[PDB]
């Protein structure tokens, strides 16, 4: 589910900070 | 009528390491623990998305680090 | 060495409803499906998190209509 | 796990947009 994968990575990567 | 739902599951494990684990290594414990098959793995900590050939401590995860993982499933 | 994984897994269903069924019903059929606790649940869609005691047609969710849910899980 | 998912319910929020 790439679209929604991107995203959500991108979202971790927030959190991760 | 058929609809579609993006189901976003979080769950917590914790993992018996060594610093000096690769990522690769990291997500194949991960996929013997949990099921995740590595190459659907994204592990994520502070900020990047780490590589497979770099170690923990590469990436200076101490204990008690806490980092996200990012899969895809077809089933629970 | 212990380390703590925030395991975040994407999985998209799709559902056989009807217009007339509420959010509760849907969350029992997520969980007669995949094993998701029903109050562990929160339905998603057009930018609000859905009432239980709503139906399907309350929020204007038609065939194809995608939405999301997020949940926590304590094992997959 | 309570800040993960207020987080991540913000971010449904958003793609549901």
């Amino acid at each position: 589910y790439p679209e929604d994968e991107e995203e959500l990575i991108r979202k971790a990567i927030e959190l991760s900070l | 009528m058929q609809i579609f739902v993006q189901t976003i599951t979080v769950m917590r494990i914790a993992l018996e390491v060594e610093p000096s684990d690769t990522i690769e290594n990291v997500k194949a414990k991960i996929q013997d623990k949990e099921g995740i098959p590595p190459d659907q793995q994204r592990l994520i900590f502070a900020g990047m998305q780490l590589e497979d050939g770099r170690t923990l401590s590469d990436y200076n995860i101490k204990r008690d680090s806490n980092l996200y993982l990012v899969s895809s499933l077809r089933s629970l």
